[PDB]
């Protein structure tokens, strides 16, 4: 319930997609990420609950991600 | 180089209108909510943007003493379009020589520079800070632990990519290329000027520019005249212009310049970020020119999301420590 | 001779 852009919710797709299909030699899993399919699947989840974003409402002027 | 630089430099062919011209407080957060950062843009003053740039006569010299008389800078052959390498003092001495006595034409377009006397001196666009992945995405106590001004990848504790420092004496020219990992760039005009040549990253075009790379024909062919439509667009000093992902571009420079400018990923235009790392690697780009960490960043950005969206972290308990304590700063 | 990221060059 909070609104993406779909510029956001297609480029997370894109990037859950890429991601998921590289093989193991490829993935890069970084060192601070804990498990990798377990976010996977989190991502997945939260796309689908944020595909109906209202595209107006989305256009608050600051970005969703941003540190404390 | 089997074509004629100067015709292409004359020539009205180009014709293109692909560039935006902005007013810098119109460049916030929201535009790119709206556009997706997808056209190029030029401000041709600074107003509201929220840069900040060295003394006006900053020198090549002056840079030296900043990044280290010893630091080895990575040199363009312009000639070849090959990398050489040389210390930052000799680079500093043939910008100094006097046009005649230079035997070569070399350019300097990539001495990035955080983490010396010169990164406080150059601040990027606000919006950029706002939007950058390295910035928001990346773990904050790595990219704080840097210590190493160089771009020596064993060292490196984040995307060192940031912010450059380019040098580039009268005729240097720069050939159609795509920047690493589909990175946007923007590109400030602290003096002197430069020409692009702008191709936008259409199905076809890229293609082309993949074929391109692939040919061993690059010296002999001139990209734009390949392409059904080219801008050929000249930055005057003080201009500040912003490249979308993918964009092919080529750089002319028409007088001795100092530009100040950076590279940066972002979550409004991913598709084609991943696009363009696909070409790189299916043209064997060696890893020193490509976008350093790229799939792990992408990792961070994907739990960054999960993350603020519904507060569920897959970080390790370490690095959601090391988070915290940067919090409570 | 450390190998070096993030070298901007036409490829
Ligand atoms: O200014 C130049 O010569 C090249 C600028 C550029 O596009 C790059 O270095 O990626
Ligand atoms: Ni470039």
């Amino acid at each position: 319930q909070v609104h993406l852009t779909h510029f956001e919710l297609e480029g997370l797709r894109c990037l859950v997609d890429k991601l998921e299909s590289l093989p193991l030699h490829k993935k890069c899993v970084p060192t601070g990420i804990e498990d990798e399919d377990a976010l996977i699947a989190d991502v997945k989840i939260l796309l689908e609950e944020l595909a109906s974003s209202d595209p107006k409402l989305a256009l608050t002027g600051v970005p969703i991600v941003q540190w404390p | 180089r089997t074509f004629d630089l100067e015709e292409k430099l004359q020539t009205n062919k180009y014709n293109a209108n692909f560039v935006t011209f902005m007013e810098g407080k119109d460049f916030n957060v929201e535009y790119i909510q709206r556009g997706g950062l997808r056209d190029p843009l030029i401000f041709k003053n600074s107003d509201g943007l929220g840069i900040k740039m060295p003394d006006p006569d900053f020198t090549v010299n002056d840079v030296k003493m900043c990044v280290g008389s010893r630091r080895m800078v990575d040199v363009m052959d312009v000639n070849t379009q090959k990398g050489i390498e040389m210390t930052m003092a000799q680079w500093t001495r043939y910008y100094e020589t006097p046009e005649e006595e230079r035997e070569k034409l070399y350019n300097v377009i990539s001495l990035e520079f955080s983490h010396t006397r010169l990164e406080n001196m150059v601040q990027r666009p606000s919006t950029v800070d706002f939007i950058d992945w390295v910035d928001n995405m990346w773990p904050r106590h790595l990219k704080e632990s840097q210590t190493e001004s160089t771009n020596a990848i064993l060292e490196m504790q984040y995307p060192k990519v940031q912010k450059y420092c380019l040098m580039s004496v009268r005729g240097c020219y720069t050939d159609f290329h795509v920047d690493f990992g589909g990175t946007s760039v923007w590109y400030h005009i602290h003096q002197g000027g430069k020409v692009f040549w702008l191709i936008p990253p259409t199905a076809h075009n890229l293609e082309l520019y993949e074929n391109w790379l692939l040919s061993g024909k690059q010296g002999d062919i001139f990209l734009g005249d390949r392409v059904s439509d080219c801008q050929r667009i000249e930055l005057k000093q003080g201009y500040t212009f912003v490249i979308p992902s993918g964009w092919i571009h080529a750089v002319y420079t028409p007088t001795d310049t100092l530009v100040f400018g950076g590279n940066f990923l972002h979550s409004f235009n991913i598709p084609m970020q991943l696009k363009i790392y696909s070409i790189e690697d299916r043209t064997r780009v060696p890893n020193k020119f490509r976008y350093p960490f790229y799939y792990e960043m992408c990792w961070y950005v994907l739990e960054r999301y999960v993350y603020c969206i519904t507060n569920r972290s897959h970080l390790t308990k370490d690095f959601q420590k090391e988070s915290l304590s940067m919090d409570m700063e | 001779a450390p190998a070096t990221g993030g070298v901007k060059k036409p490829h």
